């Protein structure tokens, strides 16, 4: 009984040596609350992303998460072992994992949300903007990454979501954008009427001021 | 989106390549990106341009006499004879 | 999604390699039963891409376009442009000729047919300014090269020509 | 391991010494006439730590010889003389049957552990007691203090990287304690200050040490100074323990003072123990045997009236799971504070302790005057 | 294998290295040779102590380095 | 020379010594005296109210809230 405690004890304690097996783990019931809950991702202000090639951009862009779980068999990425990075690396069981995340493709970061851009910018641009985007009420994840991922694409000068959308740093948006939200050059804005913004305000002073149709 | 995609219009300003071809640029529309359009043209803009008010210049100054008095103190706490010694030989090497 | 798009926008035919299902159910979800539309007709050809597709090209005289990530010619607007423009000029001279679209994966795989393509070739993208994305989701990019070679979009680009 | 040491008396050692000859004399020429020995070494020897020089001219492996037939010991603040010898070992006087003292030699760390933020945290949560010299941490419950036969298994030895807080080398555990003891355990920060603090846990007279205990039974007396004599055989699995009350050539003697503070109906009782000694399972053999009651969860020493059916009440007798009721409560240090009472550091006890001390209605958080501080 | 070590100049220390034991140790230093002293590498006979001087034209005695000092004899130019 | 909308003249003097930032509380401190007085002879005045400067000003308030 001791041997056990104590094996579960490093479990929680996963001081290496030892890899995850059981999803009531803090951390596998932390990395699953942040995907589901969207208060308690905004309350922590992290977010979890799938996919090596999309981490290994994230590290070359510079970003790099706090906690990544690698998946049995799969060696660990050069980018989470050189010096410069401070990312733990935690052994992750193939359930546990679909657990975790819906689809793992066997490498899950828990980056840093980015601050969102103040909106001190929409508010007073010295330069003028050119074209806007306004995406309103977006049912689906996927339609809002995509348009997220395509935004960013063409460079639009600022992105808005108006009184209805999917969270954009949840599981699905983060995939369908593929660093939409980690790019500093399309600003985008989640503009909810039920946090005390006026959207309609706003938008008509941003015309007002820019002189946009 | 793909059609009205920022600089979207470039496609329509000119109405033939010879007659966009027929324009000559020169260094005036270089300079004129330097100017913003909208906000005034000003020199600088740092955080010494920050006013304060009555309340935050006296924590200022209460600030600036803290970190005298703890420069005071370190000067006494740092003066352990072995830290002492130390800075004494530096000084030292560093005139000769 | 790109099934649909093509035969909304007015596309007669659509041909398929290494296609993992054209009929799966989350395809068919996706589709809307465009795939099930008899004014669109589908096509497989047996591991013979190359032959298939210079054959129909040079018999039903059409100009092939790829989307590829090469830097040839980036500006869609002006290639759809051309090609609207000669399809006018071959109608003021009275044949015309159709666009090929070509939606791929592999860079590799796509360069294996770019060297053997038929005259004339032509590889067109879109207009990305950012380095830090890499490309679009490739629905959104065939969706955006039907838009741009659409059956339609002549008419519009006639009107365009009479305006200019 | 091409020299394997053997025990030497000062006399062998002599005559090693004399036999030798892998050693080097320096001779003092005019311009080293009147210099100190520890200045002419550290002149001399750029590698060697002034800590080992001292070691070895105090230890007598660096004299001088004088001319005059026999050899001259000198301390370190001696003055050197013209036309004499210095005589200092060298490296192949090692390789011999004589054991070197520990600063002369090269020791490798070899690999080192690399550990994780929360193990980090969990360490700077059992800190209890920093100081320039000291630090005392509270070791939880079933917790190794030495690295076991297993070597995937953890370990507080292995997470002394993660204390060293502005030292430059991690801190050395002064005195190693049982798994199943929930206790605090005392690290040294400076290499000095482990062997100066090394002396307090050697057998002494007056105690310096509490252990808090919960027994099943009620002893014949509130106090008593319990003694027994132990013999520890290798066995085939384990260890054999012999306990005598007679003494014996090979018998080590244990002594410690208990006192009982509270009684649970004669069923259970609560137990302060003040040891003298230092021997393996010590204070628990001695409730066990001695006292005649066992400490409520010591399965290795009676584990039948371990969990007995008198405190069934409280805790499942088949699970057999509990916290062995073993914790070093309170502990002296020569250090001083600004009052001038010596610091004595006192670990909580843990959250099943609690339980416990709840369930029976004694006070969980109570100062122990025995041991002053 | 040398059997007499002869004086060599003394190596450059680092900070720690030439900083002394004690601000009151900091005043021996003021004086100190840039050479180190000579040595023997055994214990070896007075027939073999005179040919390890005589083979690395280095003397054993301090006495004797003293007293036969290397000046050349004839007056300068 | 600063001439206000009554057109009073006042010269901020310029001593060795002094800086910029002296200079500009000077003049601060001498335009809400004039100000006082344009309020007390009944000239009316454009109040001091958020403007685009507050917002690019605010700007390094967050700058240097988020450094310390
Ligand atoms: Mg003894």
């Amino acid at each position: 009984a001791q041997r056990a405690l104590l094996m579960q004890l490093q479990q929680n304690v996963i001081w290496e040596g030892t890899v995850i097996s059981d999803e009531r783990h803090h951390l596998i019931q932390h990395f699953v609350k942040l995907r589901q809950n969207p208060k308690y991702r905004s309350s922590k202000q992290m977010m979890v992303v799938g996919g090596r090639h999309l981490l290994h951009e994230l590290h070359k862009r510079g970003y790099t998460p706090r906690h990544l779980l690698v998946r049995e068999g799969q060696q660990k990425p050069k980018w989470a072992t050189n010096t410069g990075v401070k990312t733990e690396i935690i052994r992750v069981d193939r359930h546990v994992a679909d657990v975790c995340s819906p689809g793992n493709d066997g490498f899950i970061g828990d980056f840093d949300i980015p601050k969102p851009p103040p909106k001190e910018s929409l508010i007073a641009n010295k330069q003028r903007f050119d074209r806007v985007l306004v995406l309103d009420n977006v049912d689906d994840p996927g339609l809002l990454g995509t348009v997220l991922r395509t935004a960013a694409g063409f460079h639009y000068d600022a992105v808005i979501a108006t009184n209805h959308c999917a969270d954009l740093y949840d599981h699905r948006v983060i995939r369908a954008a593929r660093g939409a939200h980690f790019q500093k050059a399309v600003p985008i804005y989640t503009l909810k009427e039920e946090d005390g913004d006026n959207v309609y305000g706003m938008l008509n002073h941003i015309l007002q001021r820019n002189d946009l149709s | 989106l793909h059609a009205l995609r920022p600089h979207g219009n470039w496609d329509y300003l000119p109405l033939h390549n010879n007659q966009e071809q027929q324009e000559t640029a020169s260094l005036e529309l270089q300079g004129m990106k330097a100017s913003v359009d909208i906000g005034p043209n000003r020199f600088d803009l740092n955080e010494k341009d920050l006013s304060l008010d009555e309340e935050e210049q006296v924590e200022k100054a209460r600030l600036d006499n803290e970190l005298m008095r703890w420069r005071r103190l370190q000067r006494a706490q740092g003066s352990d004879y072995d830290h002492w010694m130390e800075a004494e030989t530096r000084r030292i090497q560093e005139m000769a | 999604t790109l099934i649909r798009a093509a035969v909304e926008m007015g596309f007669e035919s659509v041909l398929l390699i290494n296609c993992l299902d054209p009929f799966g159910e989350k395809a068919l979800r996706a589709s809307e039963g465009t795939v099930f539309s008899p004014q669109f007709k589908i096509f497989e050809p047996g591991s013979d891409p190359v032959s298939a597709l210079n054959s129909i090209a040079v018999e039903h005289n059409l100009l092939p376009l790829l989307a590829l990530p090469s830097q040839k010619a980036e500006t869609a607007f002006e290639v759809a442009k051309n090609l609207h423009k000669i399809n006018a000029m071959r109608r003021s001279q009275e044949n015309h000729i159709g666009p090929l679209l070509i939606l791929g994966s592999e860079a590799k795989g796509l360069r294996d047919l770019a060297g053997e393509w038929s005259v004339p070739r032509k590889f067109v993208s879109v207009p990305l300014p950012n380095s830090t994305v890499e490309s679009l989701n490739v629905s959104v990019a065939g969706s955006i090269l039907i838009h741009a070679f659409r059956p339609a979009a002549e008419k519009h680009f006639v009107e365009l020509e009479e305006s200019a | 391991s091409h020299a394997r040491y053997r025990p030497l008396s000062l006399r062998a050692r002599q005559t090693l010494s004399e036999k030798s000859d892998d050693l080097q004399y320096h001779v003092v020429t005019q311009e080293w006439f009147g210099e100190r020995v520890d200045s002419f070494l550290t002149c001399h020897y750029p590698q060697w730590d002034y800590e080992t020089i001292k070691r070895l001219v105090q230890q007598g492996h660096i004299y001088r010889y004088r001319k005059n037939g026999k050899k001259k010991f000198t301390r370190l603040t001696d003055r050197l003389e013209f036309d004499e010898l210095l005589v200092v070992p060298t490296r192949a006087f090692w390789e011999k049957q004589l054991a070197p003292p520990s600063g002369v030699l090269e020791e490798t760390d070899g690999p080192k552990f690399k550990l994780s933020a929360t193990a980090r945290e969990m360490a700077h949560n059992m800190v209890l007691f920093k100081n320039e010299h000291v630090i005392v941490i509270n070791k939880p419950h079933g917790l190794p203090m030495m690295p076991t036969d297993d070597p995937q298994e953890m370990s507080i030895a292995a997470m002394l990287p993660a204390w060293k807080f502005t030292n430059v080398a991690k801190p050395v555990v002064c005195h190693n304690l049982d798994r199943e003891t929930s206790g605090c355990v005392v690290l040294a920060r400076t290499r000095n200050a482990h062997r100066m603090l090394g002396r307090m846990f050697v057998k002494r007279v007056v105690p310096n040490s509490v252990y808090w205990s919960f027994c099943v039974g009620k002893p014949t007396v509130n106090y008593g100074r319990v003694r027994m004599h132990f013999d520890i055989t290798r066995g085939n699995k384990g260890d054999i323990i012999v306990a005598r009350p007679s003494p014996t050539k090979t018998s080590k003697v244990a002594i410690a003072e208990f006192v009982v503070n509270a009684s649970a109906l004669e069923f259970g009782s609560f137990i302060s123990f003040y040891p003298l000694t230092t021997r393996r399972h010590q204070e628990r053999i001695m409730a066990a045997h001695a006292l005649r009651c066992p400490v409520l969860g010591d399965a290795k020493y009676g584990g039948d009236a371990a969990f007995p059916s008198s405190l069934s009440l409280f805790w499942d007798p088949e699970n057999k799971g509990l916290p062995l009721h073993l914790h070093h409560r309170k502990i002296q240090l020569p250090y001083k504070n600004t009052a001038g009472e010596f610091i004595c550091v006192t670990a909580p006890l843990p959250t099943q302790m609690e339980k416990t001390f709840k369930k029976l209605g004694w006070p969980c958080e109570v100062d122990d005057p025995l041991i002053p501080g | 294998p040398p059997i007499i070590k002869p004086p060599l100049p003394v190596k450059v220390g680092t900070l720690a290295s030439t900083r002394p034991r004690s601000p009151m140790l900091a005043d021996e230093a003021e004086g100190r040779p840039t050479r180190l002293a000579p040595s023997v590498f055994g214990r070896h006979d007075a027939p073999a102590l005179q040919r390890a001087q005589q083979e690395c034209n280095q003397l054993i005695s301090a006495s004797a380095l003293a007293r036969i000092p290397n000046t050349s004899p004839r007056a300068p130019e | 020379e600063v001439t206000w909308l009554d057109g009073t003249s006042y010269v901020p003097p310029v001593l060795e010594g002094a800086s910029s930032q002296d200079l500009i509380q000077m003049v601060m401190e001498e335009a809400w005296l004039a100000a006082d007085r344009m309020a007390a002879e009944g000239r009316v005045l454009n109040p001091l109210a958020i403007d685009d400067y507050k917002w690019d000003q605010l700007v390094v308030f967050k700058k240097v809230r988020d450094k310390e």
